[PDB]
Order: C-alpha cells, then structure tokens, then sequence
C-alpha cells in the first residue's frame, strides 16, 4: 500500500479564496500510535488587499495569528520572532510582509496571555495542544518548545519564499516525496493487542479479592487476512 | 476599414489598462516642506511646477517601456488620478522627457494609516484606458466575399479576439460592427441579443 | 475636443435606435428622420459651447395608416429623454401626469444612468395605459440589427386565435419568450401576446417559429 | 528600508511626527524609547532580479549533476566552469547562463544585451 | 535512405542547438502574447516536428509498389503514413500534458542527465525507428503513451454519462 | 528503476496499481541514534544553541524529518558517511542526500522507500580517469552480493538520493544498423532491469509500440 509524511509543502490557492498561499506539513509518529493531524500555516489577504499570516492547530475551533503562536511558545519579543522566520536582516521585503502580522498580535504582550487567547481552566489546556498536538513529530516531550518554534519559523519562511516568487509551488507529484506486509500486521496487531490490553483491565476491575482471552489476537488476525478488510 | 492594420491596434488599445500595470514601485517618504524635497532626482520637478497639505509623501516610479506598450502620458495618467480623488489630494508629476518618471502627492489624527489605504485605491480601483477583458490579440482571417464582378473572392480582414467577456459594453465602441460581434458565451448572447440569437449561438 | 466629443456621438446613435424601434413597434417615421447625420444633428439640440440639451429632444409619434388596420385601438406613443444624469421620484410626476391627461397609452422614459426606487414604483399606477423604462447605454446599438437576431413580429388577438386553431395548441404548448427579453422589450410585448419569428435555414431556406410571451 | 527595533525591550518601531519641530521620529508602544529618523524613506512596494545567483557555496563544484563548459572567466582565465539558469522560478524569466569557476568563484554570464 | 534521414535529424538537431545558443544570450524577441521561454519551445517543437515529418516522407516514397505495408495502406484496409514512419524512420517526440517530457527530477529528465538540459534527447524525442528507442527516448515515450491510456480509461464512462443525459 | 513502466492494468484503476522492477527493493526500518550520535560528534553542532549570523551559510541537517542541528564545512561530513556505508557501518538501506543548491542534509532510515542498486564510479584511477568493480571481482564471482556491497562496489540508491547523483547507462561506452546512441557517480547494472516480471518475458520490448507491451 503506497504522499509521504512529515514534510513541508506550499500550495497557491485559487483567485476565489480569502487565502493567498498556504503551507502544510502532514505529521505522524513514525513509531507510536500515529496521529493524522496536519499543520496549516495560512496566509490571508489576496495579492492586493491591505495580508496577515494565521495558522491552524489541532482541536482549536478558529485559527491563530502566528505571532501569538510564538509568544505562547516561549518567544515574547518582536524581532526575536522575526529572528526565527527570516535569516537575513537585509531582506526588507519578507520582513515588510511580517510587519502587518506583528500588529495583529501587538495586543498580547507575554506568555501568560499568549497561552490564554486559545479558547485557569482554559490556560492549562492551551499547553496540552502544544506538547502533544502541535507539530507532534520532532517530539511531544516538554523542554523542546524552542525546536518546534524554529520549524514554525522555517515554515512561515517557506510560505513567503513563494509568495515573493523565489520558490515555486510544491510539485504535488514528485515521486520522490510502501507499507509492505510486515508493516501492515503492525498497525493491525496494535489495534488488537490494545483491545486485549483494556480487556485484561476488566477482569482486574471485578475481583473483590486466567482471564486473558487469547482469541482476540488469533481470530482478529484471521478475519483481516482472510477477507481484505484491515480495520477490525 | 477592413485590412487596416493600424486600425486594428487603434481599437485593441481602446478595449483595460490600470495604474497597477505601469508602476515599477511606490514609496512613502517623509517630506514636510511643500516647496522642496529631501530627494535629489526630484528637485527640478518642483520648481518647474509653480508657473505657467499633509507633510506625508507618496511617490510612484512608473515604467518607461511600459508607457510605450499600452501607450500612456504623464499628462493623462495624472489627469486621471487627480480627477479620481479631486479637491482632497494635490498631485504633481515630471515630463515624458526625463530619465525617471515620477508622481508625488499629499492629502488634505493618524495619516500614515490613511495614506496607505489610498495606496491600494490607487493600484486596484483606478483605470486609465473596460473590465474583464485582458489579453487581446489580432488576426488575419479568411473571409470569402462578393467581388464587384460577381465571383466570390479572397478578402481577408483583421479581427480582434479577446480573453474575457463583456458584451453590452464592448459593443457600443466606435469602430466595430455590432452586427457581427460574437462571444462563445451563449449565456451572454441571449441576454443581450434575445433568446433567438442566443439559440443561434 | 476633450473626451466629451464622444458623449454626443453616442447620444445620437441611441437616438436613431429609439426611432427605429418606434416605427417597428408600429408607428410613423421617415427613413430620413432616422438618417439625421451627426452633423445636421449637433446644431439642433445644442446650446452654446457644444453641449446637447435633451429636455428638447423628447417627442411624440402615431399609428401609421396601416397599423390601424391590424391593431385597432393601438394608441399613441411618447418617447422622453432627460438631462438629469440620475433622475428621481420627483421629476417623475412630470411624466406620470403628462400622459395620464393627454391620454396616449404608451410611455417611454430614457433614463441616463438610473431612476430612483421611489420613482419607478409608480409605473403600473395608471391603467389602461402602460409605461416602459429604457437605460441609455443599452440603446446605443439597435440589437435587432444583429446578425444572429432573426426578425420577430407581433400578432393581433386575431392572427393569434388563428395560430392556435390551425395547430390545435393549448397556448402553453407554444414556445415562449421572456417579458424581460431584449427583443420582447424592443417590440414592447405583454404577457399573452404572440410573436412570429422568421429566420434563414440551411435546410429549407426559411422556417417560421412562434413564441408567446410569458 | 532596512528598519529598526529598539534597545531595552527589542520590539517593532512605529513612526510619529515631530509636530513643533518638523522632522521624523520612530518609537515603541511597549515602553517609551524613541529615536529620530534614519532616512526620509518609510515604505516601499516595488512591483525582480535578485536571487539568480542563489546560494553558491564553493562546494558548487561538487554537485555532479551540473554541466561542464570549457570557456574562461573574465579574470583568472581558467577552463573548468559549471552553470545553470536563474533560480527565480518565473514562467516569464529568461535563459542566460551563469558560470562559476573551479578556480575562483566568480559569476560570469553569457548574456549580450 | 536510412542515412539520408539520420542527417536530417543531425541537421535538425543543430537547428535546435543553434536557437538554444541564440536564446542563451537573450538574442531573440518575444512574439507578442508569448513568454520568452514559451516562444523558445514553440520553435524547438516546430523544428523537430518538421524534421520528423520528412524523415518519414523519405521512406514513404522509398517503398515500391510492391511493399506490402504500402499496399495495405493504399487499399485503405489498415494503417497510414504515420505508421510506416514510426516503424522504418523516426518514432517521434514523446509528450504528456502537451509539453515534451518534464523535469520531474529537479532540472532534469532522468538522473542519467546533466541539469538544465533543454535539448531534444532529454525532452523526449525518440530519433530511432522501431526497426532499429534509447532508454531516455523509450521512457519519455512511455510517459507520453501513459497519458493516452489515461483518458481512454476515463472519457470512457464520463462520455457515457453525457450521452445518457441527452437521452433522458 | 523502481517500478516497471509497462505492466499495469487497463481501464478502471490504471496507474493506481504498480509493479516492481526486478532490481527494486523496499527499505525496512533502521535505527536513528547510531547515526544521530555518529553525527553530533563529527561536526554537528546541535540545534539547541544556534546563532544564524555567526553561522551564515550553515548547512542544516535533517534526520528522518527532524532538525538535529547544522554543520560547518560539510563536504567532508558527506564523504565520510558515504565511506561509512560502503564499509557497512550504517546500513546500506539508509538514505543520505546532500542538496548543496540549498544547503541541507537529508537523513533517511524510514521503512517503505523503494531503492535500486548501482555500480559506483568514483574517479578513483591513479592510472587514468572508473567503475570500482573490475573483471577480477567478476570472475571471482564465498563471494556473494553481500560482499559486492561490503566493498563499496555497489550502492542502494533510493528515489530521493537519486536526485543528487549522475547515472551512466552502458558501463563500457559511457555500424549503419544499431539504434543511434547519443561527473558520473554510478553506472546502471543494466537498463533492462527497469522492467518487472511482466515485460521481462517480452522479446524486444524495445521495438514495439509501448502501449502494446
Ligand atoms: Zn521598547
Ligand atoms: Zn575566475
């Protein structure tokens, strides 16, 4: 079973659309659960109107203007934000573009509020969606906030690198960018063993004082392989 | 006018050019003295414009080769601009002879915000010479026709093909035959010439 | 000469068109009255410098010697123009009344840019008589003149009540034509009137179709 | 343009007018810092030609996927050059060759207009 | 004749190398309405095509009134000029989406090519005859046919819908 | 190289079903760290502490899609890993791509990358201008394919790495009858290997209209 993952793509979006260009990156843990949630680093304002940059996060209703995503990350001052996006103080064009964006977030001046506008109860959840949902590859650990930030920076960069005619729109069919048998059993087994896992949890939740039905991993496997329907 | 080569062009350019298509760049400098500039290559252009406001400036650097293509004139260009805004925007400009075409101007509570919204309103809501009609090529077609002597003979005639569609308007233009015009957009034809003509299409 | 030299050249073509429509509608008009060159036109409806005053263009016309033969009661028509590039509900009563008394039956105002929503909301307020509205920029070129536009024709409630018997039609079974149809307006149709279309055909030479106006 | 930030709280700089004295100021809306104008130029739009030379590390003579021409730079007079076309991905660009020399790292073209 | 043709491709090859030199110098003007680049193709294409066109035509008149294939063409019972051509002379230029074999690999046709090679031996021109394609030629050719097979497997039922509608 | 151009079902699903060439193989899944480590100890100054201006044209490096810091002069970091694979100390299955034209270093361990094998060229001839493999290795064929690889005579090139190499067709070369024929890093084992099971039985597939094959 054959679009690769964990990679940056930039697409131009038709004349009829509030969005100009957008960059995406499909992410999933190469080993461990494997979430299928993608990152959207949009770029509103068509090639005219008086041009902000907002991005989409997993589980968040609306979209957030990149500046905040940074302060909410661990970078609170301007120019230290432009620090990550642009790598050449003498590239006024790009920087210019960013300007209007900075103004967007000029209203939130720190990490407190940063993680807030994302709706004590609410602030705590803000963190979560950043350590386990936001660009979840790289790692979902904790003390790496910095790293993801340079990415979201390398991303907001890739966006503009095109909206300024320096790099073309990503070639959707560049073959360089196959789950054989062995792998298949994997994603399959897990789905199974995991129902066995929380099955063995019930026998342990009745004994007010053997049980493991090793048939879910035998019969489960058979069903699939027999017909051709992977999923349970 | 049938095989009138230049007559073809003369209509082409009469059928959408915008300020946006002749402007190489635009800048907004800070010049508080309405009687001299902080810019060199502009000096002359002031003094030679006082014989036969806001301190905030807005300069436009138009293209030379671009003024010969769609053909335009500083006199016109500006003339248009000026009458677009009118009495609440003083504007000036150099003369076609120079080696750098320019257009300065000022307004008449936070101006750096206003003189920027008027940046766009200048590059996208202002026409110089209609709409929906981009590229317009010319072609020499085969048109059979009645020689005076009877027999039908080869009399090719120029024709303008468009790359967009508006009819009600590009029809009443001096130099066309509103008896032969034709858009493949039947939808239109019916709306303009009566369901019948529509069917025909 | 500036760019006003052309705003005349057009008001003129728009004129001749009106005429043609008026004679085709079924009224009197000389081919000449249509062929008034641009030259001999200027000096006739202009003031001083070189501007045309429309308040002096409007006119009347009437049912030809013939028109009275097929259509009896076809009343008299009146075409009007106006110098107010935005005419409204007030300068309206001047029109709405001018005919409700003279007693014509056909009103035809030529609004330059647009009439007011308060205004035109007073048209179907004077029956039997009926009134029409035509934008200027839409009469610059007579549409009937077009290549694709085949010749249409009205039909007395006699020529109609005939087609129906002759073909055994139930009215609805007849090809229709829109009230707001470019040609339908031009000949000023009404909901219930029929129209014979006669066009060239690469199969027989001439075919005869009919459209009733819904 | 090449705009500026500010010491103290490294931020964006917004401009304001020196009414009474007639001259330009730049500032901050987080603290109070304020500096005079560096240049009378404030904003530019510019409706390219920069980026054709695209990152040419000396190692650009180690990318085997590049062509070999035996000319001779306008300076060192060598005979081992590599080339390409503008990296400006514009359907309307032109096709002139830029050359790098294994004996210098110059940027000579083939153009002639 | 098999020789007279070879050199109708060589010369045709240079009438390309020539306009490529004259393009890699900006020594050509933009035919109104077309991009400087597009106008480059527009000629390369019109060069190889006219080349190929006579390449075959040399053999066409080189096949006597006894050549069976010719016979089966005159009778009108199978095949045409084109066919003979692609079998005895030059197969032709390959193509997808209307343009000679793209640059799927950054700035090249196959990894077996030097970057920025705009020539015909790279863009998919099979100079060989079936009687005698090179990998490159053979590949492009496939990418070209592949487009063909595509719609013969798409237009097949969408055409049927459009049909069905007209009926109902 | 990776997929057969001809064998693929007509109608319906056509091109959505591909068959493998003879030489193609799929990656399996190696480990990252024995290479992450092997790196940040050979020139890889970790991302954690980065300074964009002190390190200008710093060639950034990626591992399986993660950014593990940059590196100063890479030219060598490159022709060291490549020497490491050829001795067989970083699985012949891993992919390493250097994109000078952008200053980056691609590292792939991944499971599911189709790759083919090629002869290595290396201008390693202090006696001329040449395939590392020689007619002595050949006639020598306790000498499997595992040795042809443990001696750096052949390499496993995935589609990505392919991008930055130059492959020579006929090893040798690179009559009025035959077909007219028109920096190298690798040579093609044999062009007739770009075919898969299907075409492999077709005689002179290089003489028929492709759609027939
Ligand atoms: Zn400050
Ligand atoms: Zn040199």
């Amino acid at each position: 079973q054959e679009s690769a993952a964990n990679i940056v793509q930039v697409f131009k979006k038709a004349a009829p659309s509030p969005i100009s260009h957008v960059a995406e990156i499909r992410s999933a843990l190469e080993k461990g659960s494997r979430l299928i949630s993608t990152m959207q680093i949009k770029l509103y304002g068509r090639e005219d109107k008086g041009r902000t940059i907002k991005a989409t996060l997993p589980y968040v209703k609306q979209d957030i203007p990149i500046v905040i995503v940074f302060r909410a990350l661990g970078v609170v001052p301007d120019g230290e934000i432009l620090q990550h996006i642009c790598y050449d103080e003498n590239d006024w064009q790009m920087l210019e573009m960013l300007k209007p964006c900075i103004e967007e977030g000029f209203v939130i001046q720190d990490k407190e509020v940063a993680l807030d506008f994302i709706g004590e109860k609410r602030i705590q959840y803000a963190k979560d969606i950043l350590q386990k949902e936001l660009l979840p590859h790289i790692t979902q650990e904790e003390g790496f906030e910095t790293r993801k930030t340079f990415f979201l920076g390398y991303m907001v960069n890739r966006l503009l690198l095109c909206a300024l005619e320096r790099k073309d729109q990503d070639d959707r069919d560049h073959f360089g960018k196959l789950d054989l048998a062995g792998p298949l059993l994997a994603n399959l087994f897990r789905i199974l063993f995991r129902k066995l896992t929380r099955e063995i949890y019930r026998y342990m939740q009745r004994c007010i004082e053997l049980a493991v039905k090793s048939t879910t991993i035998t019969s489960g496997l058979k069903y699939s392989l027999a017909t051709g329907n992977w999923g349970e | 006018i049938a095989l009138d080569i230049e007559k073809a062009k003369v209509i082409q350019s009469s059928i959408y050019t915008t300020l946006k298509n002749v402007t190489s760049a635009t800048e907004i400098y800070y010049d508080p003295d309405p009687t001299s500039t902080v810019i060199e290559e502009d000096f002359d252009t002031v003094e030679a414009y006082f014989s036969i406001q806001s301190p905030w400036l807005l300069r436009l650097e138009l293209d030379r080769a671009r003024m010969l293509d769609k053909q335009l004139t500083m006199n016109q260009v500006a003339d248009k601009i000026s009458e677009v805004f009118s009495d609440d925007l003083f504007v000036m400009w150099s003369e076609d002879n120079a080696d750098k075409l320019i257009i300065r101007c000022r307004v008449i509570a936070e101006e750096d915000q206003m003189l920027k919204r008027i940046e766009a309103h200048m590059l996208d809501l202002i026409a110089l010479r209609i709409p929906g009609i981009s590229k317009v090529y010319m072609v020499k077609h085969k048109v059979s026709v009645p020689d005076e002597s009877g027999e039908y003979k080869n009399e090719e005639l120029w024709a303008l093909e468009t790359d967009g569609i508006n009819l009600a308007e590009v029809m009443a233009v001096p130099g066309v035959d509103s008896s032969r015009t034709y858009s493949n957009s039947f939808v239109e034809i019916l709306s303009v010439l009566g369901i019948e003509a529509t069917r025909s299409s | 000469m500036e760019d006003n030299n052309r705003i005349i050249s057009r008001l003129w073509r728009s004129f001749r068109t009106v005429k043609e429509m008026a004679a085709d509608r079924g009224y009197f008009i000389s081919q000449e009255e249509m062929d008034q060159s641009l030259e001999e036109f200027r000096s006739k409806i202009c003031d001083s410098m070189g501007n045309p005053q429309r308040k002096l263009m409007s006119f009347l016309a009437n049912p030809t010697p013939e028109a009275l033969e097929k259509y009896s009661d076809l009343g008299t028509l009146w075409v009007e123009f106006c110098d107010e590039p935005s005419v409204g509900i007030k300068t309206m009563r001047n029109f709405c009344l001018r005919i409700q008394e003279k007693n014509f039956s056909t009103g035809i105002f030529i609004y330059q840019n647009n009439i007011t929503p308060s205004a035109n909301k007073m048209i179907p307020t004077v029956s039997p008589a009926i009134i029409e509205t035509f934008q200027e920029s839409d009469l610059v070129v007579n549409i009937t003149h077009h290549e694709l536009v085949p010749k249409h024709i009205r039909l007395s409630d006699g020529e109609k009540s005939q087609l129906l018997q002759r073909y055994k039609l139930k009215e609805s079974q007849l090809p229709r034509i829109q009230r707001e149809d470019p040609v339908a307006r031009y000949l000023g149709l009404k909901r219930g009137q029929v129209v014979k279309i006669i066009r060239r055909s690469e199969t027989s030479g001439r075919y005869a179709s009919y459209r009733i106006c819904l | 343009a090449s705009f500026r930030f500010c010491l103290e709280c490294n931020n964006m700089l917004y401009p304001k007018e020196d009414k009474e004295n007639q001259r330009l100021l730049y500032s901050c809306r987080n603290c109070d810092y304020t500096e005079l104008a560096e240049d009378p130029k404030v904003y530019r739009h510019e409706l390219t030609n920069i980026g054709e030379t695209a990152g040419i590390v000396d190692d650009i003579g180690q990318d085997p996927t590049l062509p070999r021409s035996d000319k001779e730079c306008p300076e060192c007079h060598s005979r081992d050059c590599v080339f390409f076309q503008s990296q400006q991905r514009r359907k309307d660009t032109n096709m002139t060759l830029f050359y790098v020399c294994l004996n210098c790292k110059k940027t000579f073209r083939d153009e002639s207009e | 004749t098999m020789k007279e043709i070879t050199h109708a491709i060589s010369s045709a090859k240079e009438q390309v190398q020539e306009i490529i030199y004259k393009a890699q110098h900006n020594e050509l003007e933009l035919k109104p309405g077309m991009t400087l680049r597009e106008s480059f193709e527009g000629e390369v294409s019109r060069t190889l095509n006219d080349a190929r066109d006579s390449a075959g035509r040399s053999a066409e008149m080189n096949l006597k009134d006894l050549n069976n294939v010719k016979q089966m063409v005159s009778a009108g019972s199978k095949g045409s000029f084109i066919n003979i051509a692609q079998m005895s002379a030059c197969v032709g230029q390959q193509m997808v989406e209307g343009k000679r074999i793209a640059f799927g690999f950054a700035d090249r046709s196959l990894p077996h090519f030097t970057k920025d090679d705009f020539s015909p031996e790279s863009k998919g021109f099979v100079e060989n005859s079936y009687l005698r394609l090179t990998p490159q030629e053979f590949f492009f050719h496939a990418m070209a046919g592949r487009e063909g097979l595509i719609d013969t497997a798409v237009k097949t039922a969408e055409t049927g819908y459009i049909q069905r509608r007209l009926v109902k | 190289g990776l997929v057969c151009p001809a064998e693929t079902p007509e109608g319906q699903a056509c091109g959505l079903v591909k068959n493998l060439s003879l030489l193609s193989g799929i990656s399996i899944g190696s480990p990252s760290e024995p290479i992450i480590n092997f790196l940040e100890e050979w020139g890889m100054e970790p991302l954690e502490d980065y300074d964009p201006a002190q390190h200008t044209k710093s060639t950034r490096i990626f591992v399986n899609g993660v950014w593990t810091g940059i590196h100063r002069d890479p030219s060598m970091l490159v022709s060291t890993m490549r020497d490491l694979r050829r001795s067989g100390a970083i699985s012949p299955e891993v992919s390493i791509i250097r994109d000078i034209r952008e200053r980056e270093f691609k590292i792939f361990t991944d499971v599911g990358r189709v790759y083919r094998p090629l002869f290595i060229v290396e201008d390693d001839e202090s006696k001329d201008n040449e395939l590392r493999i020689t007619k002595e290795h050949i006639r020598k064929i306790v000498y499997g394919w595992s040795s042809l690889v443990t001696s750096g005579v052949i390499e496993y090139v995935d589609g990505e790495e392919e991008e930055t190499i130059m492959i020579a067709m006929t090893p040798e070369d690179l009559d009025t009858a035959k077909r007219i024929k028109p920096t190298f890093t690798h040579c093609e084992i044999h062009p007739s290997m770009i075919l898969g099971v299907a075409a492999s039985i077709i005689p002179f597939p290089d003489h028929n209209q492709s759609p027939r094959n």
